[PDB]
């Protein structure tokens, strides 16, 4: 018993696109089906209900003109077929059997994406280093990589040389659509100006190699 | 329309001769409208229903008390008083109680006593005045062309009528257009009648049955409750204290009482517009600017085929889908005989002149066979279409 | 309406009980008493655990019980495992119109490690950026388990309600998390203000790092 | 004092939407797990159908509908056994003692 | 908050869907819960009310 | 288990609207639509505001009123002034069994005036009270507004669990806030460790003292 999802990708606002939920150890005509999903942030939410017959039809207010659950019963398959696609719409989808009026058995979840967002190579900008001390003899600084899509990038300081201490934060999701993500190292107080480091920035989709120096 | 679908159907014939022809609609009834050398026509009568009639009254069912208030005072003492008293939504009995020295008084005698409980409806039931002026209704018209169910909805003309509407015309794309003078028929539904709806029902009572409800009463927008007795009763006092009897929720009094009356419903987000379960619409149909297409057609002399087989319907008619793979703009000719080597026809064609206009159309044909054994049969020739059939 | 609100991180010790519950907040709820819960570890299909609040499905642990009074509906687990590392949502059936609710979800957070502080580290505008037309300010928190943190900025005294950026914690290779806070702005506002404060929540104390032009 | 509980008697029960399913004409009966449990209201019944509402026959084709039920208000009914019955009867002479 | 004597015939006789004290399953639930004749695939119940 | 929930703290400044909401369970505000608010100012005797959810008595002004829908009820209270700040508290009657519930109270606090950060001073054992055989460090937190504070004691670097007694902010008499607390010890601790740490929190902005045994 259990509930295959597919049809997720990344698609462009107003854009069309079809999750798929197959069904397997049961009787497939005999119970009602329904579509969930969750936004980042966001507790779950129901969107779409169907009947055994496919008969009786359900959706929230938020999705009701434009989702479009069926369902085909010799092929035990479950379609929701997403129009008129919208940026809240970003979510992880769940297909879900629902007996004894509850969610009994899950899908494991279909991402679908949405992003108005093309291919951009990023910008980096160097981070000034402080005291990070702590009495002492320490400080620590990094570079910053803006506005770039998609995932993912490349950051290393001293192309290929220096490993010790280096934080490379993950990717932020942003309003823009783009990415954005810090890389730091940490270095001691009385060698700030002995020595010179700079990052490689690296966006394989935008074929981007960027160097860029720190310095107080 | 479309009238295959509808199980209680009636078809009606115009002679030769007419313009107009008279027909009763009723509810989840519909109309097959048949006239020699005229497409067929069907015509079902949709919802008929009141936009927000003015409220009149609310019942309420079910009241929820509060704990009750005594005030009590010793024989020749005086009157008990509350506050609670003077307040036009609170419940108060005024009764004397029978008072001696066992229970802290001088004198053996009535002493006054009042309780007083706050009333407060649960639930109630609204009754709106309806205005028979104001009574819509829709109908829907169709014809019997060759459509696939699929595309009914498409090709349904919905009319909607006031009460003093003019004539209301249906026109089709080549086939020119019918005219319906129609009237609703309220007068022995919809007398002196109230609408009352409860939280998921509604009905069609009599006007002097709800004004003699034995239940409190309000002027439905922040009025007292009137007559509050019906639901809230104070008993004989012991001593210092009186019980109430409250006589519980109604609403399954009220519903078994209205068990078997007419029901009304209501629609989506239109929360005032409301649908009445009754009545019937006497319409007067015009005939003669309706036309056939394709009269001109050749025969249609290539093979055909059954995408769906002939099908009892229920209404003593069969049904099926007939395509036509080549040949142009044609007429498909229809039969049906009791003798395969003589092509006497001997059954009624609902769909009157059938047609396939582009190459791999699909056509839906509804013919009326004879009683007994008989024989469907599509085309000419060698190709022709025979599929064997037995009314009963 | 019907809202569900349950608290978004707890946290217990192997071997102990802990208790998560799920308020409700909507017109009529208490009704009809069917409330079911879900565990759902990261990547995985949501498991039923709970349904008719107390109910098990078959197969389900004794160690996962589930009670309710009045608007509360609460799932107790004892011997905690750190198997039980996962989220768990709540659910319940509102009303005939709206039907089932869900809670906003709990992460469960089993202290197979000890308590770590968060440390952080903001920056100033870069020189280089203001030069773009733009500024902006970055917090960089790591080294604190478990990952469930507050971000919050102020604009000297008072904090900003726009441009704010917070990621979701992403866990490190030393078994910790980190995470990310950006503050878009314009570099007039960087400059017209005293000095900017990113600080940081984590159970129950916080800790502040702050910046100037 | 404790008589022995006989009945409950149910007046006012809250129930749930129903749930339908249903099957053509010649395509066997509609089946739901809601049927088989025994806190369920349910009933088996026969529809009008054909080529208007998707059977390509027309007839009678099965449907169930079935809602959850739960008693909301019931009243209890408890036997007398007449062996059982306790009175209590207060005895007093007239010997001048105030009311007090 | 009420309560009566009552005839065990009258009683017994109720149309009113009965329990047996226990976790017991509820007997003749129709004497609440109607269910009217379907139109296509529809059905909706009548709740015979309080 | 009948007993109404409504927010400890709810705080605004001069001009704006604020609403206290008060949640029951499905039965409390919900049965009879009786909902009664009270103001009380400190020492003072409390005032019907509202009653029946949104009826007001006689002299209460437009800027209190009141709405319900389902569990919750709500005070709202538009145009905020300085005589608003007070304790508010919920009303219900529940049922016939337990007649009337309450809230546990919300203190109105209206922001007069600016952000002040608290001011520390931490004392350390006196030498004539180790020789008595006790220890007492003494942290005093001064001028802070608004007054709410996280108070916090640190053993070397190490959060302290026990001894620790801290009073609840109060008024000061120029209108700023001030709160004390205690951290009791042994003489051994206090010699045994290189440092306390007094610390506050106030606004996500932590003030921190320290004294070592001399």
């Amino acid at each position: 018993v259990q509930l295959v999802e597919s049809g997720g990708g990344l698609v462009k606002p107003g854009g069309s696109l079809r999750l798929s939920c197959a069904a397997s150890g049961f009787i497939f005509s005999d119970y009602y089906m329904m579509w969930i999903r969750q936004a980042p942030g966001k507790g779950l939410e129901w969107i779409s209900y169907i009947s055994s017959s496919g008969s009786q039809i359900y959706y929230t207010e938020s999705v009701k003109g434009r989702f479009t659950i069926s369902r085909d019963n010799g092929k035990n398959l479950l379609y929701l077929q997403m129009n008129s696609l919208r940026g809240e719409d970003t979510a992880l989808y769940y297909c879900a059997t629902e007996t004894g009026w509850r969610i009994d058995t899950w899908g494991q979840g279909t991402l679908v994406t949405v992003s108005s967002a093309s291919t951009k190579g990023p910008s980096v900008f160097p981070l000034a280093p402080s005291s990070k001390s702590t009495s002492g003899g320490t400080a620590a600084l990094g570079c910053l990589v803006k506005d770039y899509f998609p995932e993912p990038v490349t950051v290393s300081w001293n192309s290929g040389a220096l490993t010790s201490g280096v934080h490379t934060f993950p990717a932020v999701l942003q309003s823009s659509g783009l990415y954005s993500l810090s890389s730091v190292v940490t270095v001691p107080s009385s060698s700030l100006g002995t020595q010179t480091y700079i990052c490689n920035v690296n966006h394989k989709p935008s074929n981007t190699k960027v160097d860029k120096r720190v310095e107080p | 329309a479309h009238c295959i679908g509808i199980t209680d159907r009636d078809f009606i014939e115009g002679v030769h001769g007419g313009t107009w022809v008279s027909a009763t609609l009723e509810q989840d009834k519909c109309v097959t409208v048949m006239a020699p050398d005229k497409p067929s026509l069907d015509i079902s009568l949709q919802t008929v229903a009141i936009d927000g009639p003015a409220e009149a009254r609310k019942v309420c069912y079910s009241a929820v008390l509060t704990h009750v208030k005594i005030n009590d005072k010793c024989p020749s003492t005086g009157e008990a008083h509350l506050a609670e008293e003077n307040d036009g939504d609170n419940a108060c009995k005024r009764t004397y109680s029978d008072r001696g020295w066992g229970n802290g008084c001088g004198l053996f005698g009535k002493g006054s006593i009042v309780a007083c409980a706050k009333f407060t409806c649960a639930k109630s039931m609204s009754l709106f005045e309806v205005d028979q002026t104001k009574i819509q209704y829709v109908i829907r018209a169709q014809l019997h062309v060759g459509a696939k169910q699929e595309n009914w909805n498409t090709d349904i003309k919905t009319l909607k009528f006031d009460a003093l509407s003019g004539s209301q015309e249906a026109e089709f794309t080549g086939y020119g257009k019918a005219t319906l003078e129609c009237q609703v028929q309220t007068a022995v539904d919809f007398g002196n009648s109230y609408i009352a709806e409860m939280e998921k029902d509604s009905w069609i009572v009599d006007r002097q049955w709800a004004q003699d409800l034995t239940l409190p009463w309000q002027s439905g927008s922040g009025g007292i409750w009137r007559e509050m007795h019906h639901l809230v009763e104070f008993e004989p006092p012991h001593a210092a204290t009186i019980r109430v009897l409250a006589l519980g929720n109604q609403e399954g009094s009220l519903k078994t009482a209205l068990t078997g009356a007419m029901r009304v419903t209501k629609d989506e987000n239109d929360n005032n517009l409301y649908k009445l379960h009754g009545g019937h619409v006497s319409c007067r149909v015009k005939l003669s600017a309706l036309t056939l297409k394709g009269t001109s057609y050749k025969m249609c002399t290539d093979k055909m085929s059954f995408v769906k087989n002939p099908t009892d319907t229920g209404h003593g008619t069969v049904v099926m889908q007939v395509k036509v793979p080549k040949g142009a703009p044609c007429k498909i000719p229809v039969i049906v005989a009791d003798d395969l080597t003589a092509a006497v026809n001997k059954g009624i064609l609902v769909t009157v002149n059938p047609i396939a206009s582009t190459n791999d159309d699909e056509v839906l044909i509804e013919v009326n066979p004879p009683f007994g054994d008989s024989y469907i049969i599509v085309g000419t020739g060698d190709s022709r279409l025979t599929y064997q059939w037995h009314k009963e | 309406q019907a809202v569900l609100t349950q608290p978004a991180s707890v946290s217990g010790s192997p071997g102990q009980s802990i208790t998560i519950s799920c308020t409700g907040t909507g017109s009529n709820i208490e009704t009809y008493n069917l409330v079911s819960w879900y565990q759902r570890h990261p990547g995985k299909a949501p498991k039923l655990i709970l349904y008719e609040v107390s109910e098990r499905p078959s197969g389900v642990s004794n160690r996962f019980s589930g009670s309710k009074s009045g608007n509360t509906a609460s799932l107790t687990i004892s011997g905690l495992q750190a198997e039980d590392e996962a989220d768990y949502f709540c659910c319940s059936y509102a009303d005939t119109n709206i039907f089932w609710v869900f809670g906003g979800g709990t992460h469960l957070t089993v202290l197979g490690q000890p308590k770590a502080a968060p440390s952080v580290t903001l920056f100033p505008p870069s020189s280089e950026e203001l030069q773009a037309n733009k500024a902006t300010l970055v917090c960089l928190i790591s080294d604190f388990y478990p990952g469930a943190v507050t971000v919050a900025w102020k604009a000297d005294s008072s904090p900003v309600k726009a441009g704010v950026e917070t990621t979701t914690p992403s866990k490190q290779s030393n078994n910790k998390y980190a995470a990310s806070s950006y503050l878009s702005l314009t570099p007039e506002q960087w400059k017209s203000h005293r000095s900017y404060s990113c600080q940081v929540t984590h159970e129950g104390s916080t800790v502040e790092k702050t910046v100037a032009p």
